């Protein structure tokens, strides 16, 4: 019916807080369970303010419990109104807690993303603004799709975009995204499918990062050996030094390494050993190569920090020119 | 400093100073807060549920907040128990959500503990004071997260269910864990953990999901303590319910007795109700069951029928308690083999009924020939049995070894029969059993073989003594027994004749009256699996030696064969065609996958099945995996999770198999510990069929 | 916040704080004890030997323990010069009996180690707090 009218409260804004609808003269705080996606886009078009990036379910008290006029709700999302679905109970409710189902509108909402912990502007860890608070990014599903619609909003050069924080050693706070799912057009990163916010499945050891780069600023080149073309791996991005982890060192991906060197192809993974290699700390982590890429920019999803490889060692090669 | 008895007309015909001069100041000032007491309100908020938060007062429809300047654990009982959420367990909890702030406080003196509410504590106030260098009051009661089993037959075994608020959940096995269950079989008081069983083992729930995982250390005495990870929803099915199995799995009860405290002891055993005997049945194990009853302690065990003797059933088991022990679960019983005893003959218990004595040690070992348990305790270590290992003595508060030096079966004869172990077999010394740490309480031990205790033999002194270490004694006794099954190929292995170790010699077990949780429990107790079958009896069979005992049956609960009740022990000479052949199923497993040779690495190992993380997961490794399910070379070695989520524990993590291994269990790895992996990462592989 | 130099004739005549009600919130309330110097007691108990054991402290009849809050060798120097066991090696010794519990304790702030006896430390305190999350003092001297 439209005698109904919902408003938000508790929130501190018009488009976010806990759900109200008047019914018989009365506010009533309509409970969380059977809160699909579907009924918060469905309640931030009723507001008009937009589309819904959180339905929480907020205090969910038991005292003071008042009745519902929509409860368990069903709706395909498409309908414009809460009463234009299929509904369950009328003016009452069945639910256990989860009082005061809140959602959070896109339009009231403030979100934002910066760069942090890196070598340049363009470089480091990735933080979002979920209602004030910073918090991380899981790595578990980051690739180089998701990197490139960062960079982009974030404001920066999106030629060659690479995963993984060049020295951030950790962060602190809320993971509020995990599995972010962008097919690399999508002009924000909460814009693309993800799961809901604060759920994660994983620490704060794995957060996200990007190296959002143009070009120039990474170098290749093997050194402690007889010559140039045979010793340690040894990666240069940014002017910041760095080995390859062996974890999946084989001879097709050390073949497109020697190649980019112009020192023919590949014969051996270790070399005989001239002179000593001064250590550093951040490892490069590459998947897996075809051995048809001219370089190892051209891998897919080369892995710049973020991790440890306590248990393998550096990457070494001889090629056949030595 | 108006000093009113209570009973006064008005305030000024009370005591107080003169008029007019005081050395008080205008912050300190008076008031005062009225009644009917219909107004009074308490909440917790911010803490996942309505038992835990931080406390909440409503007066006269004002917020306001508590102090905890004087809050300990004394004073958060009576708002839990005020508000009906059990006692209180510490004093803070995990947030969920953002409490409003509020500036009027409440201020509590002291509590006894026993008040009904919070406003029947005396000199409570409201308001009218400012605290800074204190915090609000936080609680979390015993009722936030109360878990139970349903669905099992045997008291301690079912489904997990956990209640929020007032509705009963499942638990989806992929996030219940080895540590989680330490504490929910602990909270329940059931005992150590035996296994973990998802898969609907116990029937399915109805309902809900719960959709949280416990990020328990194992040493929490409640779920509620613990911390929870929220996870994604609808990531399992009521197919997917976990259950667990703990250790306290006896039923004893007290029959035809005229108060409740004294009576005749019954046993529930494979679904009927019998007597116990008075064999083996002594005051330390009637102190166990009055304890566990909570009557209290037991005044003494009468003999013969005095309280009669009901139903034709009749059970012998044996318990074997030190009298310490809380539940007659943590008693050493064994059942097998047990020998026959009259009808006559039922045990019965006459315990004190007080509920208020507590019994301890008393006097001391006093050393030398001639309600209160004994002074001097006596246990065997590292044998593999309770009837084997290196003897050790309980003495000034710590336990000790006893020397190698003049230690022979005499000395040997009366460290088995005090512990109801039997007779002598060996008297092992020079660290057979392994060195030992702590003093050397006695040597150069002189025995006769007729005393009772250890410590009325002849020695030279307590602690009196010149040895080392590596010479330490040792006794193997009568009724010890070891379990193995012996193949062609090999003396032990997953499949062959099960034999059994008895009075030291080797038998055969009888064929009759085999199930298929005899089995198992077979498979479970030699390491082999959690299930097999009984092949016919093979090609060759080696030295043909003599039947032992027949007619086993394994109830529910037992994962050793000693504690299934069984025909009495008999050495006979029996064909070939009698003897049990035992082949137990694979301790490896693929799962969820479209071929049997495809899918995720499931192993079971200490009474659980278990995954294994996919850090240093190779194709190498993945050909150890495919042969030894008899599958062909594997094509690649899956990562993170690619066929689904596993269950149980983490067994082994690290995993660097050299190519040529049997057995993933030789390759080197971290094995059966606590990693950091999660269950998001556990490894497949797919093989050629 | 009593200040004072040692030489005035009174408490309230050292520059104190102000007269008036105080919470303290975070201290406690203060005490002194005064003594002739022949009270004082120290041995050491439990380790085999004079040299070695736990510091039981004995002041006018009464036993305590020494806390191990700022305790070291060098602190630790001065009770064994002081008993004339020699010079402090370990701090810890071996087993050789039980210790009776005592509830008061001794808390040390810090010795230059030349100090001839642990009664001229400088601000020493006798009882008026309690250990929790640390132990007694235990030493082992050279002439054991
Ligand atoms: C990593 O090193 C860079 C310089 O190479 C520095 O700017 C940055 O702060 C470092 N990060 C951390 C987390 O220490
Ligand atoms: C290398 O092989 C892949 C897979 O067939 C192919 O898509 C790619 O074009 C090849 N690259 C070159 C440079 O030929
Ligand atoms: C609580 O205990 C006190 C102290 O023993 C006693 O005086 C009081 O009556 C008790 N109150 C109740 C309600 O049992
Ligand atoms: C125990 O004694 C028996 C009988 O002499 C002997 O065969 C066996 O080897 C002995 N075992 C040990 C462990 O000493
Ligand atoms: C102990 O040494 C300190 C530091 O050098 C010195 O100030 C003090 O006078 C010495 N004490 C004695 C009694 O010599
Ligand atoms: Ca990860
Ligand atoms: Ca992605
Ligand atoms: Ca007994
Ligand atoms: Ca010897
Ligand atoms: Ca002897
Ligand atoms: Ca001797
Ligand atoms: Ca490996
Ligand atoms: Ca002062």
């Amino acid at each position: 019916g439209s005698n109904l009218e919902m408003r938000l409260t508790r929130g501190g804004n018009m488009c976010s807080g806990r759900i109200e609808i008047k019914f018989q003269g009365r506010w009533g705080t309509v409970c969380d369970d059977n809160f699909n996606i579907d009924h918060a886009s469905v309640i931030c078009r009723q507001l008009e303010c937009g589309s819904a990036v959180s339905f929480s379910g907020s205090s969910n008290f038991g005292e003071g419990s008042g009745p519902i006029w929509f409860d368990d709700l069903i709706c395909n999302g498409n309908e414009s109104a809460l009463w234009n679905c299929k509904h369950q109970g009328w003016g009452k409710h069945n639910c256990d807690h989860a009082e005061d189902a809140g959602v959070i509108c896109s339009k009231g909402a403030d979100l934002s993303l910066r760069l942090v912990d890196g070598v340049t502007e363009c470089s480091g860890r990735l933080e979002v603004r979920f209602q004030g608070e910073w918090g991380t990014i899981c790595d578990d599903g980051w690739d180089s799709y998701d990197a490139a619609v960062a960079c982009k909003q974030l404001g920066c050069p999106t030629a060659v975009t690479a995963i993984g924080r060049v020295n951030a050693s950790k962060g602190f706070g809320h993971i509020w995204l995990d599995s972010v799912s962008c097919q690399g057009h999508e002009p924000a990163i909460w814009q693309c499918k993800h799961h809901e916010w604060g759920k994660h499945y994983c620490n704060h050891n794995e957060d996200a990062g990007v190296t959002c780069s143009d070009g120039s600023d990474l170098e290749l080149r093997l050194r402690g050996g007889g010559s140039r073309c045979a010793g340690t791996v040894e990666v240069e991005i940014q002017r910041l030094l760095g080995k390859v982890c062996d974890r999946g060192w084989g001879l097709k991906e050390a073949d497109v390494v020697c190649r980019q060197l112009g020192c023919g192809s590949a014969l051996k993974t270790s070399y005989q050993v001239y002179s000593k290699i001064q250590a550093t700390n951040t490892w490069l982590f590459l998947s897996s190569c075809n051995g048809n890429e001219t370089s190892l920019w051209d891998c897919k999803n080369w892995q710049w920090g973020g991790l440890t490889c306590d248990h393998y060692e550096e990457a070494k090669i001889t090629c056949s020119a030595h | 400093s108006v000093s009113c008895q209570g009973h006064e007309p008005a305030i000024w015909q009370c005591k107080h100073h003169e008029w007019g001069k005081h050395y008080c100041n205008h912050n300190e000032d008076a008031g005062v807060t009225c009644s009917d007491g219909s107004d009074l309100e308490l909440r917790l908020r911010g803490g996942g549920s309505r038992c835990a938060g931080t406390v909440e007062v409503e007066i006269q429809r004002l917020l306001g907040k508590v102090c905890d300047r004087g809050w300990g654990l004394k004073e958060a009982d009576v708002v839990c128990r005020q508000l009906g959420c059990g006692s209180a367990l510490k004093t803070s909890y995990q947030v969920y959500s953002k409490i409003q702030a509020t500036n009027t406080w409440l201020f509590l003196s002291s509590c006894n503990g026993n008040e009904t509410s919070l406003w029947d504590c005396k000199n409570w106030q409201w308001g009218g004071l400012t605290c800074d260098h204190y915090e609000e009051a936080k609680i979390t009661c015993s009722a936030h997260r109360e878990p139970r089993l349903v669905g099992g037959d045997i008291p301690c075994s079912g489904r997990v269910e956990v209640k929020h608020g007032d509705t009963w959940g499942s638990i989806c096995d992929s996030d219940f864990s080895l540590e989680a269950a330490s504490v929910l079989c602990r909270e329940l008081q059931c005992g150590t953990v035996v296994s973990i069983l998802g898969g609907a083992h116990f029937g399915e729930g109805n309902g809900q999901i719960w959709a949280e995982e416990f990020q328990c250390e194992g040493h929490e005495s409640h779920l509620s303590l613990c911390p929870v990870a929220p996870r994604p929803e609808g990531t399992c099915s009521h197919s997917r319910d976990v259950g667990v199995v703990c250790s306290r799995y006896t039923e004893i009860r007290l029959v035809n007795g005229k108060t409740p405290c004294e009576g005749r002891v019954e046993l529930k055993t494979l679904g009927a109700w019998g007597s116990l005997c008075n064999s083996h049945w002594d005051i330390e194990d009637a102190h166990v069951l009055c304890q566990q009853l909570k009557c209290g302690v037991a005044l003494s065990t009468p003999g013969g029928a005095r309280f009669g003797k009901g139903n034709g059933q009749i059970w012998r088991h044996m318990f074997h308690c030190t009298g310490t022990e809380q539940h007659m679960g943590d008693c050493p019983v064994t059942a097998l083999g047990a020998s026959l005893c009259p009808s006559e003959q039922v045990a019965s218990v006459i315990c004190s009924g007080n509920q208020s004595q507590t019994l301890s040690s008393c006097n001391s070992s006093s050393l030398g020939p001639t309600a209160c348990i004994e002074s001097g305790q006596l246990r065997l270590v590292n044998g593999g049995g309770r009837c084997a290992g290196r003897v050790e003595i309980y003495h000034e508060g710590s336990w000790g070894t006893i020397c190698d030096d003049s230690w022979d079966l005499s000395d040997a004869h009366v460290v088995c029969r005090q512990l109801g172990c039997g007779e002598a077999i060996n008297a092992t010394g020079s660290a057979h059993f392994g060195e030992g740490t702590g003093p050397i309480w006695l040597d150069e031990m002189k025995c006769n073989g007729k005393e009772s205790r250890i410590w009325q033999c002849h020695s030279h002194g307590w602690g009196q003594q010149n040895c080392r270490h590596k010479e330490d004694a040792g006794v193997i006794c009568s009724e010890f027994m070891s379990l193995r099954l012996t193949s062609e190929a090999s003396r032990e292995a997953c499949a062959g004749r099960l034999e059994v170790f008895y009075n030291g010699a080797w038998g055969t077990v009888g064929k009759s009256s085999m199930s298929e949780t005899t089995v198992g429990v077979v498979c479970r107790q030699l390491g082999c699996a959690d299930k097999g079958k009984i092949n016919p009896a093979s090609l060759d069979k080696a030295m043909s030696i003599p039947m032992w005992v027949d007619n086993v049956q394994c109830p529910k609960g037992p994962d050793t064969l000693w504690q299934c009740p069984s025909s009495p022990w008999e050495k006979r000479l029996a064909s070939p065609s009698e003897e049990t052949w035992i082949t137990c199923d694979n301790k490896i497993r693929l799962q969820e996958g479209p071929t049997s040779c495809s899918g995720r690495v499931e192993i079971w190992h200490g009474g659980s099945w278990g995954t294994v993380c996919d850090d240093s997961w190779d194709l190498d490794d993945a050909q150890v995996v495919c042969q030894q399910l008899g599958c062909g070379p594997a094509l690649k070695a899956f990562k993170e999770a690619e066929f689904g989520q596993g269950t149980g524990p983490i067994w082994l993590n690290e995993v660097k198999c050299k190519g040529n291994e049997s057995s993933l269990w030789d390759c080197p790895a971290r094995r059966w510990g606590h990693s950091e992996c999660g269950h998001k990462e556990d490894a497949a592989v797919n093989c050629t069929d």
